[PDB]
């Protein structure tokens, strides 16, 4: 009943937090595509940076999932 | 030449433009009339 209302609304608020994450990561991704156009020859650097840059953009989204799972399952 | 040397200083890379680097045509300028010694021979 009452307590679970708090928990449930917390899960929703956590899902709302992900609206930002997808936006930020999207920014990163789009720069890669634009860069390929200018210098296909520098794909070596681009590919390496893809991993590093993408990882950072992901991490905070993962931490939010953990928090959502905590609110949902104790 | 001044403006051209400025643009080439900041000309992105690779990929630039074909006219600044391709990745033989011989043009020869001579007179129409002679009587100019070895001008055309040289």
């Amino acid at each position: 009943n009452l307590g679970q209302l708090g928990q449930y609304l917390g899960a929703g608020l956590a899902c709302v937090g992900m609206a930002g994450a997808a936006m930020g990561v999207g920014n990163v991704a789009g720069n890669y595509l634009a860069g390929a156009l200018r210098n296909p020859s520098a794909a070596a650097s681009q590919t390496a940076t893809l991993f590093i840059g993408m990882a950072f953009a992901e991490a905070l989204g993962i931490f939010s999932f953990l928090v959502a799972l905590l609110l949902l399952f104790a | 030449a001044a403006v051209m040397a400025g643009l080439t200083a900041a000309a992105a890379g690779m990929a630039p433009r074909l006219l600044a680097g391709t990745g033989h045509l011989l043009v020869v300028m001579t007179s129409e009339r002679g009587l100019a010694g070895g001008f055309n021979s040289s």
